[PDB]
């Protein structure tokens, strides 16, 4: 029939066109060489605890910074109230409250948390690298792209950045190493 | 009326055997002897400027691509190979880089000339639509291009102006990864950008094809709210040689200034940090993407829930429309509303040379544009936040509400007849 | 006053003796830590800058470090066609190829090299391993010198580079007082060369083009005034 | 006669406000409802094939350029990155590489269809000129492209097909160096070729624009020596939907065969030596540039002063016209004479379906083309030299002398009237 | 007869046990001289070929040579993301990444590895340092074996590669007679994988496309026959 | 005047156009990094005289091959007659006849010529690399691109190649070295 045959030819043409178009939009996706996206062993190895440590991985920096008491007390003295993101973005644990006890890090295979904190050095606003070394209006990190003030533990404050600095999955290698991945 | 004067192919046997391919018929009848009014000021030249600048950019780019190597490890080195070894080098690069600046400067004056003399008003909607489409294409082009040197500003500008697409929910990260070729920026992004950057200009030329086809079918706007009175038209001298020569004179002046810049002030419009190689591990201070995107950058980074006029706290009614998405929508709307203008101005009138209130509001708009340009570079600390919010609010207010109210109560002026204004 | 250079203007094609002096200093002082990979060794004969004698260039090249190869791994003779070496890490600094553009540029280098005075009367102890500079602005500052909101009260900051020169570090063959200021000016000019070697050609092209285009524009103005005459005469 | 049927824009308000930009008027009146005769065989499809193949190549290339890195040290590696990691990879490359083959195969049938049915005869000269120009552009394109993989055949093909330009005296070495970017082949040549290779297709599209404009203004040839009898023309059905559907059916068949090849016989038309990296120090045996240049390669390497019909010993009268230059001129002339044809055939007649002697000579010409194709691959040792000389001589003889003699004494046939051939 | 492989046809998606055997052979025999830089190690988990266990891949990778770095010169642990090593010179051979396409391909490798017999009865002494093959055609030939005009009278020529395998060089874990012929077939298939890993996807795409386009073409033929009916009915 | 002014404006436009076009045609010329085009010291260093020696330089190979007596006698027994190119392309000397005495090479800083011959391994037809190791119909080199037969001393024979294999400027370094440039 007129209608059936004509419309079916059109439908088949459309289907073939789409099957040909999809790969032109698929090739731009991450290729297998980008699929890898594996782990990195960074050795703390006495870098003079308290200033900072940055390492490249996955194309983004991974901040490993020891703790300075003044920085710590400022951290532990932050009630969940008035905290933009209280989710403790760290993926090594559940959505537990963004508390310094949970938010600092594992305990060297020992029992302590207020001494090391390794987070992803990527601003949640649009992915810039905040400046460290005690900066901003909260004694933490400052993003120069739009002005987002981070705190000691990395929780976002005073800016458009919606959430704090995430924490990747990491465990220790018996007191001198870090496993990122 | 609309005298085409096809020339009847009566010249000679050469002009008679050309009845196989009409081409010269087209040129003569239409694109050279196109009746244009006499009342044209010096604001109707910038289209010639834009065409020439586009040709210049295309040429210089085709030349550079003979020495640029798209790769993270060999881009900077190739750029220096250009500026040092190649015979002309610095010239091509400075002419390419700065000419983009002139291109955008010229489109700004081309556009604001239009907003004044009702060139968006009917029956000239298609030209406006095509022009906004172009503007978009050329913005994207310049963006893709600022990345190729793989300096330091390249990386971070790309980072943020791609995190935008990722702000939106559900389909943000997918688009981000599909555009960057991966989670973050690397050589794949560079290849995409080079290809794309080496392809869109031709689309622009075609769109310029339709741009020129439209306003030849539709008469050029004129300083007055009047047409060429087709019904024989002692007004409306032709294009060649009069306006051709006028435009070429202005173009010579403009190129003179442009080359003076290129030769004495070439690194002025640039960012020095783009002369240091990239470090994905260290971000410089005041990225300041460029100067032809600061308006929208500011409209973006203004809405942050930091003012009593903060509509973000109200838009939070829906848990999906956060701040970032709100700013992105605000920018896209800042452009979409400029495109929608011709259906917002509810006036059966024309050029604001006979609409005073419109004059005042329009000069305020120009000032707002300049202010936004100056604010995108300054931090988000008080007082600049209030300034940016005010300016964006006025932009939207103008384009949404102001024009209807005028079209309602804005006719205290005697319109001029007889486009032959022998004053 | 501001100690303007020669090239600072519409003229000033890189007084070359200044550049030879800057070269004498760069290879004997700055080269110990810094490098200029973006700079071929064969440019020390190209016009515009130091038009040295090629043979001396080949000698000075062979007298440098060993750049191995690109095809067969083997320490060669570091032929001039290669580029200046690169000092990368372990107490070393960045590349000075284009540092004269990544900052009015050379004035930064002059007023930077110039200025390493002792620590001020806010933190005389200073810092261990870091030294103080009047003009560097991207360095750390002790908490004793910062204000109530993190901003520094010092003009400059603490840079990781030590003082490069003393009162009379090197001799000039041409005959000239080799104080610190003259050396700083000379090396600044040398770096500006290394960054913008094609400056003089730039200026000459600009002159030629300004002239030709002014001529063309004048002629077009006359043509316009003529064509548009019978329509702008009664008013 | 020549019914354009502009549609009068009477559809509705949408088709009436489109009086701002005519575009749909153009499409409908001209490029869709173009009266074409009924007498069309299956040889009038290959133009659609060529257009589709061109689009295909442009698309696949724009995709590849997102992963190809022009540099001697990273081209091969990038090609393998494509064929292994990328999602589609092998498909794009095989479709790009083989589609060139189909492109040239299709132009061959497009051209020889033309030589038979007097499509070069008046009043269709402009189409012929434009087609030869295109042929040249696309040959140069494919050449620039075979180089990009930086295999082994790339290098040496480039070497020889650039030494050609250097053969000529006085301005040979200068042109050679200005084209290679240096004394010999290196990355500079690669960059030039990539850019150029990524730019000419658009020029081809424009030229295709003029190609299509011409034969719409000038009627499509038709199997006979007759026109559409404009004066109403019961003959000459329209293009859409009839011939559109016919061409699309043939195109579906062709793509079916093409993809079967791509998926089962993809490396068949290629040279394996192009899968080993380049060594400027070692040359392989039987470079054999490609299969769409063997005719001219043979016409070139035939004249060597090794036959009693060797006109090189006679051309040596002038001490400047040596052998090499003679072969180069012979090739350029092999093409120039094909372009000059329409002014050599001195016949007031048309399609060889009514000219027997022409049929015989034409089939001999097709055989000569095939033979030249088969000979450019075989060494210059006896007997192949005599064969190549004979074939080139016949090519030139046909195109220079044979057509005049026919036009003189070649009308023993009853021409058909009434292009409505209801047989 | 010709000992056709599995993939030789419109089907034959690379029988994987054969490829695992070829891998046992390649890493223990051919790797001593040859390399495959154009081949990532992670591909030993991608579908189509040897779908080995990733952990074994990481182990086998770390157990290979040391590929230093691209950013900081330091001998790393050679992660799978890198490529197979490269044996370059001093008694070594070319890269086998795509040798299965630079020649019906794999049959060349089979009939090449197969065939190293003693020197014939024209030059039994042979050559010092070179060994004889009956199928390689790009090697030297002694003057004693050439004809009157330089052409060789031997089937093959003298190749610089020694015989790679004896009667029972290695054991197969699956359980199989590991004679020379089976090893040759297996390694040929492995190299064909290394060159064309996306073969099966090729074939499946070809099938799908042939089908869809045959359908489209049939429908278009019906549409054509219909439209052109009232004009081809009286004749 | 009408004529003068109009024509002069056109002339100035043309001049400016040409001054702008020339560099677009100049940039494609050899750049300064290609200008270098200097020398190379290849050490003969006992490579078993008689087979061959090839080295890369200027982007082309430089053939350094010792002499085999049979190859020599075939060379020295070639009268200038029936010799396509009798110019002795070697640029280390004048246009003296293409004779083996002049065409072989300098004499190690000693006195002998029939033992070494270093020429540019580039076919004069269109620049291909002939195959060495005793090949062709004259016991020399054979070009596979179009079939040009070279002789022992490198003089062209039996093919389209017009001239023999050139000889660059080279002198010896006291009995174990070669200077190319
Ligand atoms: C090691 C003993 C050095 C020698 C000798 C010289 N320089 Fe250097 N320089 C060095 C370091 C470690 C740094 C980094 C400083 C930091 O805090 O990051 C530098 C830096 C510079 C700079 C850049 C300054 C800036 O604003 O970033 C310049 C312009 C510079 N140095 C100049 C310079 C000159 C001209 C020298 C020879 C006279 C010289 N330096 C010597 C290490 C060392
Ligand atoms: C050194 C002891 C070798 C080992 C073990 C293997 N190969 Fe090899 N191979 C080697 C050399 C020096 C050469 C060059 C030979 C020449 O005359 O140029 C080769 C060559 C090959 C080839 C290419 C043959 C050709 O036609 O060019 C192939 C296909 C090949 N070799 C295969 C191969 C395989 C499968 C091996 C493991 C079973 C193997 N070779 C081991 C050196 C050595
Ligand atoms: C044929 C290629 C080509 C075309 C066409 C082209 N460019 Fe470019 N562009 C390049 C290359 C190559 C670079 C990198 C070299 C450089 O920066 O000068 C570049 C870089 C740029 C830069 C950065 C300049 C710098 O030095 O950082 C900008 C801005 C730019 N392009 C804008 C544009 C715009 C806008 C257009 C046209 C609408 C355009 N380009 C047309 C090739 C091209
Ligand atoms: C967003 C708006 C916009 C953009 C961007 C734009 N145009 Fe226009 N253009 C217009 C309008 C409106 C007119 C007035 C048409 C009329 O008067 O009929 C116009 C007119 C013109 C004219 C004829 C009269 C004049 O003003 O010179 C030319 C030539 C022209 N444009 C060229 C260009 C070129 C070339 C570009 C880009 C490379 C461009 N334009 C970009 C909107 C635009
Ligand atoms: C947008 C870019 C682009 C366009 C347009 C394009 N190609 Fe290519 N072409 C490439 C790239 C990239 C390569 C190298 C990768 C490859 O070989 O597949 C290439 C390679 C080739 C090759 C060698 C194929 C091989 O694998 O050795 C041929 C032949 C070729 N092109 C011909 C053409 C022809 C003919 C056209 C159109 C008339 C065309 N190309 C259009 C990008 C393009
Ligand atoms: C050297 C000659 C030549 C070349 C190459 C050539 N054409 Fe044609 N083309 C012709 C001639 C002659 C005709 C017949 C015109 C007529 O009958 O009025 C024609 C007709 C056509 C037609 C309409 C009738 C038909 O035969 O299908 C199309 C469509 C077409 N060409 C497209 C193309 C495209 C697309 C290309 C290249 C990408 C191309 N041609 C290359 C000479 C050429
Ligand atoms: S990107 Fe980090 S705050 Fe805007
Ligand atoms: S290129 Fe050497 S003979 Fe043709």
């Amino acid at each position: 029939r007129r209608d059936f045959l004509y419309h079916a030819t059109a439908a088949t043409g459309v289907v073939v066109t789409g099957a040909a178009v999809w790969p032109l939009i698929n090739q731009m996706n991450a290729s297998a060489d980008v699929k890898a996206m594996a782990s990195i062993f960074v050795d703390v190895s006495a870098v003079e605890v308290g200033t900072q440590l940055t390492v490249k991985w996955r194309g983004k920096p991974v901040f490993i910074r020891r703790r300075d008491e003044k920085d710590i007390e400022l951290a532990r003295s932050v009630p969940l109230g008035a905290l933009r993101d209280t989710s403790a973005e760290n993926a090594n644990k559940p959505g537990a409250e963004a508390t310094d006890e949970n938010r600092t890090l594992p305990a060297f295979d020992g029992t302590n948390t207020g001494e090391w904190l390794v987070m992803l050095g990527v601003c949640t606003h649009l992915g810039c690298v905040p400046m460290g070394d005690k900066s901003g209006d909260f004694g933490g990190w400052f993003c120069p792209c739009h002005g987002s003030h981070y705190d000691s533990a990395g929780r976002i404050r005073k800016g458009p950045a919606p959430r704090n600095l995430d924490i990747p999955v990491a465990a220790f290698v018996d007191e001198t190493t870090i496993k990122l991945g | 009326s609309g005298i085409p004067h096809d020339h009847y192919e009566p010249k000679t046997g050469i002009e008679k055997w050309l009845h196989d391919r009409l081409p010269i018929v087209g040129l003569v009848y239409d694109t050279i002897m196109i009746p244009t009014p006499k009342n044209l000021n010096w604001w109707w030249i910038w289209g010639i400027v834009l065409a020439f600048t586009l040709v210049l950019q295309i040429v210089t780019g085709i030349v550079l691509a003979m020495h640029y190597t798209p790769h993270v490890d060999l881009a900077f080195a190739s750029v220096e190979h250009i500026m040092r070894d190649v015979n002309g080098g610095w010239a091509m690069r400075y002419i390419h880089a700065n000419g983009a600046s002139l291109f955008f400067l010229a489109v700004y004056i081309h556009i604001f000339r239009g907003l004044y003399y009702g060139s968006y008003k009917a029956p000239r909607e298609i030209t406006w639509i095509v022009g906004m489409v172009i503007y978009l294409l050329m913005m994207g082009t310049a963006f893709m291009g600022y990345v190729l040197p793989w300096g330091q500003m390249s990386f971070w500008g790309a980072t943020v102006i791609t995190g935008l697409f990722g702000a939106i929910p559900g389909i943000g990260p997918s688009i981000q990864a599909w555009l960057l070729g991966g989670p973050a920026v690397d050589n794949a992004t560079l290849n995409r950008f080079f290809s794309l950057h080496y392809l869109l200009p031709f689309v622009i030329a075609a769109l310029v094809a339709i741009h020129i086809w439209a306003f030849h079918t539709t008469g050029n706007n004129n300083p007055t709210g009047v047409e060429v009175r087709r019904t024989a038209e002692k007004d409306t001298l032709p294009f060649w040689p009069y306006f051709v020569i006028k435009d070429l004179f202005a173009l010579a002046l403009v190129l003179l200034g442009f080359f003076a810049v290129v030769a004495y002030m070439p690194n002025y419009l640039g960012h020095p940090d783009n002369y240091v190689q990239a470090n994905p591990l260290s971000t410089p201070a005041h990225i300041v993407p460029e100067w032809y995107f600061l308006p929208f950058y500011a409209i973006l980074r203004a809405f942050a829930a930091d003012v009593w006029v903060v509509i973000l706290v109200d838009g939070l009614t829906f848990g999906i429309v956060d701040a970032k998405f709100f700013g992105v929508i605000a920018m896209f709307g800042a452009i979409a509303v400029m495109a929608l203008a011709p259906w917002l101005d509810t006036s059966k009138v024309r050029s604001g040379a006979y609409r005073p209130k419109f004059r005042m509001w329009f000069w305020f708009l120009v000032l707002d544009f300049v202010v936004l340009t100056w604010v995108g570079a300054m931090p988000t600390e008080y007082p600049y936040d209030w300034i940016s919010l005010i300016a964006s609010t006025y932009w939207f207010a103008y384009f949404l509400v102001i024009l209807p109210l005028l079209g309602a109560t804005e006719k205290p002026e005697p319109i001029p007849a007889s486009i032959e204004e022998d004053f | 006053p501001d100690h303007a250079f020669s090239f600072e203007g519409i003229f000033g094609k890189y007084d070359q003796a200044q550049l030879r002096r800057g070269f004498q200093v760069y290879n004997e002082v700055c080269s110990a830590c810094h490098g200029m990979k973006f700079v071929p060794i064969r440019t020390l004969a190209d016009d515009g800058g130091p038009q040295l004698d090629p043979t001396f260039v080949r000698e000075y090249a062979a007298g440098l470090d060993t750049i191995i190869d690109k095809d067969s791994g083997e320490e060669r003779d570091r032929k001039e066609t290669d580029m200046f070496p690169t000092r990368v890490g372990d107490g070393m600094g960045p590349d000075l190829s284009v540092m004269a553009k990544a900052r009015g540029g050379p004035e930064y280098i002059y007023n930077y090299v110039i200025g390493f005075e002792e620590n001020p009367e806010c933190a005389p102890e200073g810092i261990d391993g870091y030294y103080y500079n009047k003009t560097f602005q991207i360095g750390g500052v002790p908490d004793t010198c910062k204000d109530a909101a993190g901003v520094k009260i010092t003009h400059g900051s603490w840079a990781r580079m030590p003082p490069p020169l003393v009162d009379d570090q090197v001799t000039y063959e041409d005959g000239t007082p080799a104080t610190v200021d003259q050396m700083a000016q000379d090396v600044s000019a040398f770096l500006m060369w290394a960054a913008e070697p094609k400056l003089v050609a730039r200026k000459q092209m600009g002159l030629v083009a300004m002239v030709m285009l002014g001529l063309l524009s004048v002629m077009l103005y006359l043509t316009n005034k003529r064509l548009w005459a019978p329509y702008k005469g009664h008013k």
